[PDB]
């Protein structure tokens, strides 16, 4: 079990570890999150009472480091660092938890919500998304725009997914026009999983990365990237049976989680009638579908 | 975007455009088999590409054996269509080619886009306008040689005969659609009213009457009223 420290609680702020969050008051006494599960990456967000606009977190891996939270008076905002020295990070956490001034990531044992959401998920992939070497851990927010959605500005703080275009040289073989685009078998199978990402492994992994971005960011262009990928499989004619039922327990802890409230902009409509309803595989997500319909019966 | 009443002139600048019209590619009739069952048999078709500021159709026959032994015909009309404009426009000279293709019906965008991915600078239009260009199989001359076709053939005409020589490309265009319009609300009145008077001739490589300038007054007033009688038959006005 790790913990992640704060140097201070300066600005009053609702602080999230991956599923569960928490207020913090200006300067209430707090030292960090402790009891972090070992295994799995994991996200500290932050939204600032006074805006609640720009969430923004960091995703990090404890066994890469020893990471802390530092308020910065200059910059506004809760900053990821690493701290080099082991000895004096031991230390520094161990007074803090003698002192019982950290929260416990509350994870009950029944739990597998977590893993479920971040099964694929790779701490040295998302590196690759979110490009910044200098650092371990990797910072996202609300704001940040895609690689894609910059084609159509800066490009040091762009999440570079990718790119999944249906109607692109890549997507369509000379002289398969009309099959290609009814049936994206080719462009999943040998271009993106056999040509791109390798396996499907590193598929699920950025599908479930983008659905995480937008889930707590509200990051826009991580939304459209998790359809994208959704709707690629489901317009595929031929996609191996283990991935089919990978993606619907994928798909079914993520529609889980979703917050209620937002179902309304994090969902797109179209894609998910096709997906469930009209697509190849319409038949293929029994647990994703039977979730969607018992909470969200109006979407469709 | 979408091409309507609004940018109705931009048709007849000098930026080269075409209509794609698809609604008689793939055309059927119904009948019943033996067992009492219904079937289709196919026909020949044609795709109607149109330059509006020229007059030129590419009229591009589509002969049944092109379905033989495909499934979901209506959609596959819809490829074979964009198929054969993506090969005429890659056969034209690069001044030659459109810069705009406009097509009749919002189905036709996915397949003629995806099929024009090597021409990204050709935009892709749908419009708004409600274009008679399904009457074009009223025309005798092209209906005659789609149905004697016996092969894949691209036949060439000029839908406005010589009238630029006269009149202007806006002008030609309101003739042709009106034409169309009558054509397609009533073909039998429409065909009177053209060839009622057997001293006025149609040119070999013309598909209209030689009409004088005064004689297309007269018969495109008899057109727009057919064009409105049938319309209060149509809603009781
Ligand atoms: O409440 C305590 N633990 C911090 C957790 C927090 C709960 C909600 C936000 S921070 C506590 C109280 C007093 N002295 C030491 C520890
Ligand atoms: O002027 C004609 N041909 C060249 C211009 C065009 C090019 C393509 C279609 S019309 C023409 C006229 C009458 N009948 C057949 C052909």
């Amino acid at each position: 079990m790790n913990t992640v420290p704060f140097t201070s609680a300066p600005i009053e702020v609702t602080i999230g570890i991956d599923q569960y969050s928490f207020n913090v008051k200006e300067n209430q006494p707090f030292h960090g999150i402790k009891d972090i599960p070992i295994g799995h990456v994991h996200v500290i967000h932050f939204q600032h009472a006074d805006n609640s606009s720009m969430r923004y977190g960091y995703w990090f891996d404890c066994r890469m480091g020893n990471f802390y939270i530092q308020y910065d008076p200059k910059d506004g905002l809760y900053k990821m660092m690493e701290e080099r020295d082991g000895a004096k990070f031991e230390n520094i956490v161990h007074n803090f938890k003698e002192r019982q001034m950290m929260v416990s990531y509350p994870k009950i044992d029944e739990d597998d919500t977590w893993y479920n959401l971040t099964e694929f998920v790779q701490m040295d992939k998302i590196r690759k998304i979110v490009r910044k070497d200098e650092n371990q851990f990797s910072y996202v927010d609300s704001s940040m725009t895609t690689v894609q959605e910059n084609e159509l500005s800066d490009p040091a703080h762009s999440l570079n997914y990718t790119v999944i275009n249906f109607k692109s040289r890549e997507a369509i073989r000379p002289g398969h026009e009309m099959e290609d685009f009814l049936d994206k078998s080719y462009y999943l199978n040998t271009v993106m999983l056999q040509g791109i990402f390798k396996n499907s492994s590193n598929y699920f992994g950025e599908l479930q990365f983008a659905f995480l971005n937008a889930m707590f960011f509200g990051n826009y262009g991580s939304s459209l990237q998790w359809h994208a990928m959704i709707e690629l499989i489901c317009s595929s004619a031929t996609v191996p049976k283990h991935m089919l039922d990978k993606l619907d327990e994928i798909l079914y802890y993520q529609i889980k989680t979703l917050p209620e409230q937002y179902s309304d902009i994090l969902l797109n409509e179209r894609v998910w009638n096709i997906c469930l309803y009209s697509s190849f595989q319409k038949n293929s997500l029994h647990n994703t579908e039977k979730i969607m319909e018992n909470k969200y019966p109006e979407l469709l | 975007g979408a091409m309507n009443s609004s940018n109705y002139a931009e048709l007849f600048n000098n930026d080269i455009k075409l209509f794609v019209d698809d609604t008689n590619v793939y055309r059927v009739t119904v009948h019943k088999t033996f067992e009492g069952n219904v079937a289709t048999k196919a026909i020949n078709g044609c795709i109607f590409t149109l330059n509006p500021k020229t007059g030129h159709l590419f009229l591009k026959i589509i002969h049944t054996s092109v379905w033989a032994g495909q499934k979901r015909l209506s959609q596959l009309a819809k490829w074979k269509t964009a198929e054969e404009v993506s090969a005429l426009v890659r056969s034209l000279p690069k001044e030659e080619q459109p810069k705009q293709i406009i097509v009749t019906r919002k189905a036709m965008l996915d397949p003629l886009e995806v099929h024009m991915l090597d021409f990204p600078n050709i935009a892709i239009r749908p419009t708004e306008l409600r274009l008679p260009f399904s009457a074009a199989m009223s025309i005798d001359k092209l209906s005659d040689v789609v149905m004697k076709a016996t092969e894949p053939q691209m036949v060439l005409f000029n839908i406005y005969d010589d009238w630029l020589d006269r009149i202007s490309s806006y002008t030609a265009f309101s003739r042709l659609t009106l034409l169309l319009r009558a054509l397609k609300t009533n073909e039998e009145s429409a065909k009177m009213i053209l060839l009622s008077d057997p001293t006025i001739t149609i040119k070999s490589y013309h598909l209209w009457p030689s009409f004088t300038d005064e004689q297309w007054i007269t018969i495109e007033s008899q057109m727009r009223d057919l064009i409105l009688t049938e319309y209060g038959r149509k809603y009781n006005v």
